[PDB]
């Protein structure tokens, strides 16, 4: 069969619906003192991050937020930076979780999991920068529609006000995705403890689920509205993180091609990490027959699909930019082709639309030691594209007496490279703790597999 | 009532700069130190702009007295997530400061570049270095009497802006 | 202050009961100080909260 | 069995009767400290020198 | 105190036509308690689907029009302000943060109306007491009645599970 | 197969060259009243149906990269949609001339004494000028028929000979970087007929507003086109009701596209009033233009917001053509709304040659699309998807 065909290319040898849950069932459920190395090595690792992120807030809150390196002409920096940089990477995170599930895709269920609790881990290192780079963090909350006993109340013509909305309703429906994802699943590592103190962890975090057709039915249409709910959010929270350029009347910001540009750099950036993710997560944990490789030329499809609306994006804003007759669009050409930061913008056509236009042919789709390289270096390059956007931008405007340079101190390289730390603590909390792989969903991709060898 | 506006003649500014440490006497603006001034953090409400046109020998120079130009379209007041900038019905721009939670997206729509962050602590900056919270909040005594008593004297996260003197004007 | 500036009438006296402590507000405060808010030239709500008013 | 009968008393009360009570604490809390006048001593009566 | 006759069932080829049979013997409170959806469950148990999304949309319809009303009273009601030169209605600038209120809402409703339409903060169901329920969220398919029904004893049931094909018809108690 | 196909579709054909041809003799009838008038009111109709024509090569490219049971439903009406391409091209010459004539009429580019005065568009000239407006429009229309005779050659080769991944690679091929220089050649081509019409005025974003709309009015083509050969009994497959669900699942969630790449389109040049950017939405915000505005809110998303929300009014065939027909006829306003304001940009006038042009060059299109029916079988039968429509058809 055509279709057929299709579904086998997924999952590959001989696999029950027991041999899939035990293989997801022994990552969870392996206990701590026979727990397999490789987790404790980087759980600590992270833990030397999370102590570079914690150490890296606390002098940011002590001193001030000037310890950055950030200036008055470009005063948005590495705090917005990798700002849109993690929110870009939780987005793809949500085409996989969200928008693949409209499509009744089945190539998007063994990588729902690595993509739900990465878009989790990536709002939650994304968040904490809303609420740092502002210069007193401690009245966060007056960015809140709250009575008080002043008169006062947030703008709500700011895109920043919005970034506010977007991202407190992306963190808390990330979190209601991905935990009602969980809640028939931790049944499954509930009924496979066999310890009771481990089996009433399970048994409280998944509610008492039983199964059950009238439970299954009102599961999947609060998952696909769910999904249909997620879908309009992600192309619309990258779109507000990319309105609080565009709102802006800056030459490089104001163009109005900023919200589909953004994000399908989301949903570049985002499949590069989970494509940098899934990679060391088959050669280290033995999912060859759950991951396999047909999910990462589809990854990589989508990966290509997405790279040519910004290889679209960096044309047309270097068109418009030039089809615009202002001396500030047509300087904008000269100042990213020439200038003190020329460097980032040919580090930028090199990494994103000339190194991963490989992803048109399939032999550097299928070679992981290919795809790797390519996707790590999209999360190198579309940190420049968003370097590239504030502060190119920033640092060269209108006015010449006002232009800076922004070349960060430590405490901006701090606080970014102590980021992956409270990333991959969360993420190595969740491969133990959780399973990567929604059990649940790919024991109805091997039941599809054989109902439809069954049709035959 | 009360359309407050201002006319800069260019041809008469000598870039005596009399009238930037006017407004930090008046406007308890603060002094920072040489190492946040080549970050570009300087706090001076109002700049003169040489501008050097034609042959790199012999050039005319030209002064462009730059302060908050009061925009009633304000694109800085905007990307305000707090409102911590909005518009007298007098017209000119009012930069709240006790609002202000810092978020520097008004300075980046600004597009003069006329708002100045307080970044550290900027205070008595050339008697304690504005690295250090050892002594943040607690002030010189003898420099709090040179401050005008009608103006803010701003805390660490806070923005300013050129505000036409709004302390003389009510 | 919000409210009493938004809506002066219902708190605004005569200048001659200003200091004079035992002044209560009337039943009729609405029509007599709306009377003295016209009176006494007392600006609109608009030009009244936008903390140049307050807040410099 | 794991999670025995009395546990259902439990988790009712935890989303119908606690939930309101936190919420109630919560909202308290709010008024005390960021809308009362207690906590901007009203009628308190400042000792002078 | 009985609440059971579950039967265990292998695979759900053999357990949809199985529940689909029992709503042709006249059994209208039964369950199917399964590790994975089956498609055509609902429809052979009898459910007619829920009023759940309806809830997401009275949801969604208050969120919209409650946030687009929260920014409106604020900039127009509340306290107005002259604030970059931009109208009070702002009818853009309301559309971006309406929109979010309208997913947040709806999925408030999504989840928690799902956990509040099935009882499912509720541990200790009477069917968890089950010889092989371990294997209920794993492996096997449980097709199981209640005594919610008038038509459902001891006999009359459990010769009936068994004119089906079961592994392990067990009565389980409450 | 039905017998009553290639006669209806011949008929169909008849009378649509018939429709479309004498309402094309009343239009330069038409053009000798009122000259400006004509042209000003033709390419408000040529946008219409280059973008129901685009759009039919633009969802079969989507078609062939993707394994959709839906879509082969469509695959010989996007082809028959696809190559209506070469009537776009012969079509285009009414503008061509134009540019041309010593007019000025469509582009004010080719004044000589506007672009003496406004420096901004003298600084557009070396992309805005008919030496070079001319050459690159038919570099757009090689790589569009290009791309819809490669698409067709190769897919009545599919029912010669047959299907194998000889063939399937050879599309995917062609369709994977076909969007790429489909979409780049269409943000050259709106840039040049539709933006240049206000050349003052430049955007980032104005052709994607188009090209979202080119997947509603071939969606809403989708699902018009399977309603009539459906009515008359001429489908050679019943539609399955699972797949109808997912044309009204693309057909709502290309009105949120589209409505969310004009409203951000509107939201980015509404917030920073850069005098460069909003006389496009101050000119289709006042003087009547303004009443269109808030139809394209309310009557084209709203409205078939809240009506493709349930499955009811999507899952039903009756009553998703009476969004899709309703979609067209709420698009047809917005291409008056995106096009026509650029000429008479103070008021808002509609002449009867604005809507007997959009008749003169439909007739042609619904001709030339009813030509190329008759060419396909309608089933594509010797495709891989069509095992999975013989299933959920028999439930
Ligand atoms: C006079 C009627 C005022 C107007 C026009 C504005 N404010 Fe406003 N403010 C006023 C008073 C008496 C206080 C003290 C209240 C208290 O003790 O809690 C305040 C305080 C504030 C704050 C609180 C600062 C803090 O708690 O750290 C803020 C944020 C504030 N005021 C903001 C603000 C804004 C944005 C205005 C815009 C028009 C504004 N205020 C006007 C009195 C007045
Ligand atoms: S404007 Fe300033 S620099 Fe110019 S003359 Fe006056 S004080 Fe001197
Ligand atoms: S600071 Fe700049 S943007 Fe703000 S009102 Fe003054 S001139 Fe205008
Ligand atoms: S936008 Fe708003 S809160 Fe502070 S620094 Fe800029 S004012």
């Amino acid at each position: 069969s055509a279709y057929g065909k299709m579904l086998e290319e997924l999952l590959g040898p001989k696999q029950t619906y027991e041999s899939v849950t035990r293989t997801i069932g022994d990552i969870v459920l392996t206990p701590i003192r026979k727990t397999p190395w490789g987790w404790p090595v980087g759980f600590v690792i992270a833990a030397l991050g999370l102590l570079m992120y914690l150490f890296s807030l606390a002098v940011l809150f002590t001193v001030g937020v000037g310890v950055w390196g950030i200036n008055i002409p470009v005063a948005w920096g590495f705090d917005i930076i990798n700002f849109v940089w993690w929110i870009g990477i939780g987005h793809a995170g949500t085409l996989i979780s969200a928008i693949l599930l409209l499509f009744r895709q089945d190539w998007r269920t063994s990588i729902n999991r690595a993509a739900e609790a990465m878009t989790i881990f990536a709002v939650a290192c994304a968040g904490i920068y809303p609420l740092v780079h502002t210069g007193r963090p401690w009245l966060d909350y007056w960015m809140l529609p709250y009575p008080g006993t002043l008169g006062m109340w947030p703008q709500f013509r700011s895109a920043l006000e919005w970034d506010v909305f977007a991202i407190s309703t992306y963190a808390t429906v990330s979190i209601l995705f991905w935990y009602l994802g969980l809640i028939p699943d931790l049944a499954s590592l509930r009924d496979r403890a066999t310890n009771i103190w481990v089996k009433r962890f399970y048994g409280f975090l998944a509610l008492g689920w039983r199964g059950g057709a009238r439970d299954w039915n009102r599961y999947e249409v609060a998952s696909l509205i769910l999904a249909g709910l997620s879908t309009p959010l992600v192309l619309s929270v990258h779109s507000i993180i990319s309105l609080d350029f565009a709102i802006s009347q800056l030459p490089g910001w104001h163009v109005t091609v900023f919200p589909p540009y953004f994000v399908a750099g989301a949903v570049y950036c985002g499949f590069a990490m989970v494509i940098l993710l899934l990679v060391p997560l088959r050669r280290w944990y033995k999912l060859h027959d759950l991951i396999t490789i047909k999910h990462f030329d589809l990854m990589g499809k989508v990966m290509l699909a997405s790279g040519l609306v910004v290889a679209y994006g960096y044309f047309a804003e270097i068109f418009y930019a030039w089809y615009s007759a202002n001396i500030y669009e047509y300087f904008l050409i000269t100042n990213r082709t020439m200038g003190p930061y020329a460097w980032s913008y040919w580090a930028l056509i090199v990494l994103n639309v000339a190194i991963p236009q490989l992803l048109w042919f399939k032999r550097f789709r299928v070679s992981l030691p290919w795809l790797f390289f390519i996707s790590i270096c999209i999360n190198i390059g579309m940190w420049f594209e968003r370097w590239v956007i504030i502060v190119l931008s920033l640092h060269r405007d209108f006015l010449p007496s006002s232009w800076g340079y922004y070349t960060p101190s430590v405490w901006d390289i701090s606080l970014y490279a102590g980021s992956f730390g409270w990333f991959f603590f969360l993420f190595f909390l969740f491969i133990r703790l959780l399973p990567a792989i929604s059990i649940f969903e790919v024991r109805d991709l091997v039941h599809k597999t054989e109902t439809e060898k069954a049709l035959a | 009532g009360y359309k407050w506006g201002m006319s800069i003649d260019l041809n008469v500014c000598n870039s005596c700069n009399a009238c930037v440490v006017a407004c930090q006497s008046e406007n308890n603006i603060p002094v920072v130190g040489k190492d946040e001034v080549w970050l570009g953090r300087e706090m001076h409400w109002i700049r003169i702009d040489q501008y050097y046109v034609g042959d790199e020998h012999t050039p005319n120079v030209y002064n462009m007295v730059m302060l908050c130009q009061q925009c009633e379209h304000a694109p800085c007041e905007i990307v305000c997530p707090v409102a911590a900038t909005v518009h007298d019905a007098e017209g000119l721009n009012n930069m709240v400061y006790n609002r202000c939670v810092g978020t520097k997206y008004c300075s980046n729509n600004c597009p003069y570049k006329v708002r100045r962050f307080n970044f550290l602590q900027y205070q008595d900056v050339p008697y304690r270095s504005p690295i250090d919270a050892s002594t943040e909040n607690d002030s010189i005594p003898v420099l709090k009497m040179m401050r005008n008593p009608d103006v803010t004297v701003r805390a660490r996260g806070v923005m300013e802006k050129c505000t036409f003197c709004v302390q003389r004007i009510n | 202050c919000l409210d009493c500036h938004r809506n002066p009438e219902k708190y605004v006296r005569p200048r001659e009961e200003v200091f004079n402590m035992a002044w209560t507000p009337p039943p009729n405060q609405l029509e007599v100080g709306r009377r003295l808010v016209q009176e006494y030239e007392i600006r609109s709500s608009w030009e009244l909260t936008n903390c140049a008013i307050c807040h410099r | 069995q794991v999670f025995d009968r009395r546990a259902n008393t439990l988790a009712r009360v935890s989303i119908f009767a606690g939930i309101p009570l936190v919420l109630a604490i919560l909202g308290g809390v709010w008024w005390l400290f960021g809308w009362s006048d207690w906590h901007r001593d009203v009628g308190v009566e400042i000792p002078q020198p | 105190t009985l609440y059971g006759l579950m039967a265990e069932f292998d695979d759900a080829e053999a357990l949809l036509a199985a529940a689909e049979k029992t709503r042709d013997a006249g059994y209208k409170q039964f369950e199917a308690y399964t590790p994975m959806p089956i498609h055509g469950l609902d429809e052979a148990v009898g459910y007619r689907g829920t009023r759940l999304p309806w809830v997401i949309f009275g949801a969604g319809l208050l969120g919209a029009s409650g946030m687009f009303a929260l920014q409106t009273w604020i900039n127009l009601v509340e306290y107005p302000l002259n604030i970059g030169g931009r109208p009070l209605f702002s009818w853009p600038a309301f559309i971006p943060a309406t929109f979010e209120g309208m997913v947040l809402l709806s999925a408030f409703a999504a989840v928690f109306g799902m956990i509040a339409a099935c009882g499912l903060p509720r541990p200790y169901h009477p069917v968890f007491n089950a010889p092989n329920f371990e294997r209920a969220s794993v492996d096997r398919f449980f097709l199981c009645i209640e005594a919610a029904d008038p038509k459902f004893e001891l006999k009359q049931t459990r010769q009936f599970l068994e004119s089906l094909g079961p592994l392990a018809v067990s009565t389980v108690d409450n | 197969e039905p017998a009553a196909l290639r006669p209806a579709l011949g008929r169909l054909q008849q009378v649509a060259l018939i429709v479309g041809g004498v309402a094309m003799l009343l239009a330069v009838a038409g053009a000798f009243l009122g000259a400006a008038q004509f042209f000003h009111s033709y390419i408000f109709a040529y946008f219409f149906w280059m973008a129901l024509s685009l759009g039919g090569l633009l969802v079969l490219m989507i078609n062939h990269l993707t394994q959709g049971v839906w879509g082969l439903m469509l695959r010989r009406l996007l082809e028959a949609a696809a190559l209506t391409l070469p009537l776009m091209a012969i079509l285009f010459l009414p503008i061509a001339a134009e540019t041309l004539m010593g007019t000025h009429y469509l582009f004010p580019w080719t004044n000589p004494e506007v672009v003496a005065n406004d420096e901004v568009v003298a600084l557009k000239t070396p992309y805005l000028n008919v030496p070079f407006f001319l050459a690159r429009a038919v570099i757009y229309f090689v790589l569009f028929i290009g791309m819809a005779y490669l698409l067709r050659q190769w897919s009545l080769e599919e029912d010669a000979k047959g299907f194998s991944d000889d063939l399937r690679g050879r599309f995917q091929r062609l369709s994977g970087p076909g969007i790429v220089v489909l979409v780049m050649a269409w943000t050259f081509a709106a840039t040049d007929w539709g933006m240049s019409l206000e050349p003052e005025w430049f955007s980032s974003m104005y052709p994607v507003t188009y090209i979202a709309s080119m997947l509603i009015l071939t969606f809403g083509g989708g699902i018009i086109a399977l309603a009539v050969l459906k009515s008359r009994n001429l489908l050679p497959f019943g539609i399955p009701v699972d797949r109808l669900h997912d044309l009204g699942k693309f057909l709502f969630a290309f009105v949120a596209v589209w409505a969310y790449v004009n409203f951000s389109e509107y939201l980015i040049i509404w917030s920073g009033n850069v005098p460069e950017l909003t006389p496009w939405h101050g000119h289709r915000s006042a003087g009547g233009w303004e009443i269109l505005g808030i139809v394209m809110i309310f009557g084209h998303f709203l409205l078939p917001f809240m009506l493709l929300l349930s499955r009811f009014a999507k899952r039903r065939l009756a009553n998703l053509t009476a969004i899709a027909i309703y979609l067209y006829l709420i698009e047809i306003v917005w291409y008056f709304w995106k096009i026509m304001p650029a000429f008479h940009p103070d008021g808002f006038h509609i002449h009867w040659l604005d809507l007997v042009t959009l008749i003169a060059i439909g007739g042609l299109w619904l001709g030339v699309f009813a030509w190329n029916l008759q060419r396909a079988p309608l089933l594509a039968p010797n495709d891989y998807r069509v095992p999975l429509l013989r299933r959920q058809e028999a439930s």
